RNA sequence: CCCGCAGAAGAAGCACCGGCUAACUCCGGCCAGCAGCCCGGUAAUACGGAGGGUGCAAGCGUUAAUCGGAAUUACUGGGCGUAAAGCGCACGCAGGCGGUUUGUUAAGUCAGAUGUGAAAUCCCCGGGCUCAACCUGGGAACUGCAUCUGAUACUGGCAAG
């Protein structure tokens, strides 16, 4: 059974970077498209687009730089099984903060440095690089 | 609690010129500097990682005249301050009262100093400092008391010092036999083969 | 300019109908105080040719390097079969911190003010090839500025 | 290597036995020396390594090596003991110059190791 | 002579790079001048100019 | 009762005490309720070596507190040497 | 604490030098001997002695014991095809986990504040003993607990899908 969509998004696009996909695609959630928003505005994707009224279907168009994908690396931070909430003193950088990392707060879902210019923390969704 | 046998001996076993001895007669005439000392001189094989790492300790000591378990304590307060972890230890180093005195040309050897400053000669802001170890501060006046100044050695010394360049750091008065301690140095300042990072390393095992 | 650094030699055998035939490995590295790297394994009968060969090898197929002023651009890791690595860029005056084979690629690199802890195996070979891996994957910050489509200070 | 698991029955330390019982956490232990005599060692060494049979104080009987060139030792022999296995079912080293073991003789380096004095000169 | 005609600070080492009194006896530390040496470290031709 | 006394907290030959308001039947350097300033006896000279948190002091004795002699010797001073 | 007197005067050992691991030569027969783990049978840098040397220093060594290194119980931070490690296979309570949308609540969760969190200890900035140790002002911290006010993204619960 399906226990995280966060987790099969972030996979998603693992391997549709991996394999030269130029979209991928998926149910459609309100924190999923959030998320998608996020990375857009981050530069790591180059559009996301839902469709569908009754189960519609996100879809992400990945991006490429000279060939190598552009979503270095990403990877959960918390999940169901355990949890990760963080003070907004406490929010990580990832990369040395060349990277982002997602992270839920009580004003909607943002990157980290976003988080700290804002003072409050929330959950850390997932790290990005 | 100090180190009493033959100067030369260590500076030999180091390699360079430790400064052990005045400077008046060269030290490649007093001894054989390039041969290590010993029986088994001649024979030279490239040392281990770690052993290059003691080596340059020692140096770094040998040159001050620091016994192990202060060198460590020294290090430690260096570790716990903030800056450059190896600068920060020379500074401390260079601080102690000996040292800053032989800079100031009043000693002709770093031991000389360190003997003077026992013997109740040397004088920090005009109170009578007795030990070696004392970290001498910035604006700190250190001068030699009116009994001592009439000793031939304390001249001789000065006088050795004028050959040798001066250092930036202080400001000394050859006539009122008194310097100013104005600034602890920057590692520029100081001597550049001195590996103060192997030392860093050494404790960092 | 390039210097260089035999980190490790060792003496390996072949057995045959006559006995132990012993030759010898050489695992040198170089580097000219800049990001550039390279590292040379050569085998010989004797020592010194092995070395040669070591250092012939390393001077070529170097490696290019992003070094912020003394020292690294960010947190990595690299591995190589038995040798994960882990250095982390440290404050001026630290010194290059690390054991052994990866102290001298760092000091051939030009590093100079590192944290470095090696997981795992320490077979000089491996560990040093998962170096030189951690130190080709990092990228700086205009690269990756590049790589996103923005202004560096866009990164901060 | 569940956390639950943990949980449940946590992990356990392994409890190493000390390889010197009967000193029971003593520096040394005196004893009386019910029997002198020599042994030979496991392949590949060849000695009469001398030893004695020790009553110890606190009521063990146990087994001493005993270090260096010629002992004084003899039954009802009151000596001192501080452990020091030597490589079978020995475990403890006589001390050399102790309540009644002499020093060995006619050495002048390691002196302590055998409670020899300083050589007057 | 220290300092003479023919000095050492004032004009330059007599060496190629080189303390003429004794440190500096490769390539790395071309400049640095010691308390012993009160010397410049550069070409053996950089007195003719000087 | 309560008092307003002193704690020896110093080094050997060289006492620095500490004014506090504790319980009497406290030990000395005991259980104190609070500390309402310090003495120096071997203050150096252009130091302050004492000195008292005095409405502390006041609200304490309107509490209905016990002073040390000493104590107040010390107040008095500073009476004096305002 | 200061002042006066005399004269180098009254004041240096321990351990080690096969490798690990800093420090090497000569002289004495698997014995005597060493040893933390991995020498000795006639040329022993590994036993004993001398020489030289290395490192500590009014101490130096052994023994004992704790943490480390040990990621070698792996929360941070491990693993199970052949190296130890998948139940012989199933159902299944407790228990853990829980697709999606709306509404609510605020329990967890975050934010702010009140109370506490002895003193001492640690550390940051200072002062005082000729310095240090030591004493010592002020901070900081005491990661925590309770109570108030909020936030509502999630997790949770309640109601509808
Ligand atoms: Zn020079």
């Amino acid at each position: 059974s399906m226990q995280d969509p966060i987790a099969d998004m972030l996979t998603r696009i693992r391997n549709g970077q991996a394999a030269n996909k130029a979209a991928v695609t998926m149910p459609s959630s309100k924190l999923k498209v959030a998320i998608a928003n996020v990375l857009k505005e981050e530069g790591f994707i180059e559009d996301f687009k839902v469709e569908g009224d009754t189960k519609p279907e996100l879809e992400l168009t990945l991006k490429y730089f000279q060939g190598k994908a552009v979503v270095e690396s990403i990877q959960r931070v918390s999940r169901p099984g355990l949890r990760i909430y963080k003070r907004k003193d406490e929010l990580p950088k990832v990369m040395a903060g060349l990277g982002i990392a997602v992270v839920s707060t009580s004003k909607g879902v943002m990157t980290d440095r976003a988080a700290r210019q804002a003072g409050l923390g929330g959950e850390i969704i997932c790290y990005v690089a | 609690a100090r180190y009493l046998g033959p100067k030369l001996k260590l500076s030999r076993r180091e390699g360079t010129d430790l400064f052990l001895k005045s400077g008046v007669r060269a030290i490649d005439t007093k001894c054989k500097i390039e041969q290590a000392p010993g029986q088994h001189g001649a024979r030279k094989p490239r040392l281990s990682d770690y052993g290059v790492q003691l080596r340059e300790k020692q140096k770094v000591r040998r040159i001050y005249g620091v016994l192990e378990r202060q060198f460590r304590n020294y290090y430690k307060e260096a570790a716990r301050l903030k800056g450059n972890t190896g600068e920060n230890l020379l500074a401390l180093l260079e601080g102690r009262l000996d040292n800053v005195v032989y800079r100031m040309g009043f000693g002709a050897t770093r031991a000389e100093a360190r003997q003077l400053v026992s013997h109740k000669a040397i004088m920090v802001n005009g109170r009578v400092v007795n030990i070696a170890s004392y970290q001498v501060s910035p604006n700190d006046v250190v001068s030699i008391r009116e009994k001592a100044k009439k000793q031939s050695r304390v001249k001789a010394a000065l006088e050795l010092a004028e050959q040798r360049e001066k250092p930036t750091w202080l400001e000394v008065d050859a006539g009122k036999m008194e310097g100013t301690f104005k600034r602890k140095p920057e590692r520029s300042d100081l001597s550049a083969d001195i590996n103060e990072h192997l030392i860093v390393e050494l404790y960092s095992k | 300019e390039l210097q260089e650094k035999l980190i490790a030699v060792n003496r390996v055998s072949k057995t045959v109908k006559g006995g132990r035939i012993f030759s010898f490995t050489a695992l040198t590295v170089v580097g000219d105080g800049n990001g550039r790297v390279g590292f040379g394994y050569g085998k010989a009968r004797e020592v010194p040719a092995a070395i040669q060969k070591a250092m012939e090898k390393a001077r070529r197929n170097m490696i290019n390097v992003a070094l912020n002023n003394g020292t690294l651009q960010h947190p990595v890791k690299g591995v190589h079969t038995g040798s994960r690595v882990f250095m982390q860029p440290a404050s001026e005056g630290t010194g290059i911190i690390a054991g052994g084979a990866m102290r001298a690629v760092l000091e051939v690199a030009g590093v100079h003010n590192v944290l470095a802890k090696a997981y795992g195996s320490t077979n000089p070979i491996n560990v040093v090839r998962a170096t030189i891996d951690g130190l080709e994957n990092m990228n700086s910050p205009e690269m990756v500025a590049a790589k996103r489509g923005k202004s560096v200070e866009e990164i901060l | 290597a569940t956390v639950n698991q943990l949980v449940r029955k946590p992990r356990a330390r392994k409890v190493a036995k000390s390889n010197v019982p009967a000193l029971e956490a003593c520096p040394q232990k005196r004893g009386v020396c019910t029997r002198v005599y020599t042994t030979t060692p496991k392949k590949p060494n060849s000695a009469l390594r001398k030893v004695c049979r020790v009553r110890l104080t606190n009521g063990f009987e146990v087994t001493s090596y005993i270090g260096g060139e010629g002992h004084n030792l003899q039954e009802h022999s009151v000596i001192l003991i501080r452990g020091g296995r030597v490589k079978p079912g020995v475990r403890y080293h006589t001390v050399r110059g102790a309540l009644d073991c002499s020093g060995v003789k006619d050495r002048k380096q390691a002196r302590s190791k055998y409670g020899v004095k300083r050589p007057k000169a | 002579e220290r300092d003479g005609l023919f000095c050492a600070r004032i004009f330059g080492p007599v060496k190629d790079y080189e303390c003429l009194c004794g440190k500096y006896k490769r390539l790395k530390h071309r400049g640095v001048i010691c308390e012993k040496c009160g010397v410049e470290v550069t070409q053996t031709k950089v007195r003719r100019e000087r | 009762m309560v008092t307003i006394r002193l704690a020896r907290h110093g080094a050997k030959k060289r006492p620095f005490y500490q004014v506090v308001v504790a319980d009497s039947r406290n030990a000395r350097n005991g259980r104190f309720i609070e500390r309402v300033g310090f003495f120096n006896p071997i203050a150096s000279e252009k130091e302050e070596g004492t000195r008292l948190d005095l409405d502390r002091i006041a609200h304490w004795v309107g509490q209905g507190a016990t002073i040390s002699d000493r104590v107040a010797a010390l107040i008095k001073e500073v009476n004096k040497a305002a």
